[PDB]
């Protein structure tokens, strides 16, 4: 299904790995995928989430603080967690359901938020961005879009 | 797909 994926939001995901990898993690989750999406700075996500005052040092600070770095960084390829999966499947229907033939950067904020309880959604309530929020502020931008 | 980046 990644062919289905724009550009940018292949961008993101190629960008969470090293997220990971910088930070000696040995899974790509989703509190990676988070990063990616705003270091990545360009689309619909990263709007989004700079739009509700979340920034790269503060989901930086929250995943020291949860998570924490090993000891190296692991060569060759980080393999999704079973919630970076998920979100990744999800983010195929929020397109579909929004009228997208391709999943864009916002399709994989979207996932993220609809599968709802790993570490970046955990990071992103104590941040003070309630779920909901998140979910109407990017349909507030997509529906800005349409003029 | 889905497994690693990018398959």
């Amino acid at each position: 299904m990644f062919e289905r994926f724009t550009d940018r939001a292949r961008r993101v995901v190629v960008l969470a790995q090293e997220e990971a990898r910088m930070l000696n993690h040995n899974y790509i989750g989703t509190e990676h995928i988070l990063l990616g999406l705003i270091h990545e700075g360009e689309g619909v996500a990263a709007k989004s989430l700079e739009s509700l005052g979340i920034s790269l040092e503060g989901v930086r600070s929250q995943v020291e603080e949860i998570i924490g770095q090993g000891q190296q960084a692991p060569s060759g390829h980080i393999p999704y967690t079973p919630r970076a999966k998920k979100v990744l499947e999800l983010s195929l229907r929020e397109a579909l359901q929004l009228g997208h033939n391709y999943i864009g950067t916002e399709h994989i904020l979207l996932g993220l938020i609809r599968e709802g309880e790993g570490v970046a959604a955990q990071v992103l309530v104590k941040l003070g961005a309630e779920l909901t929020r998140v979910r109407q502020q990017v349909i507030q931008l997509l529906s800005g879009y349409l003029e | 797909w889905l497994a690693f980046v990018l398959v």
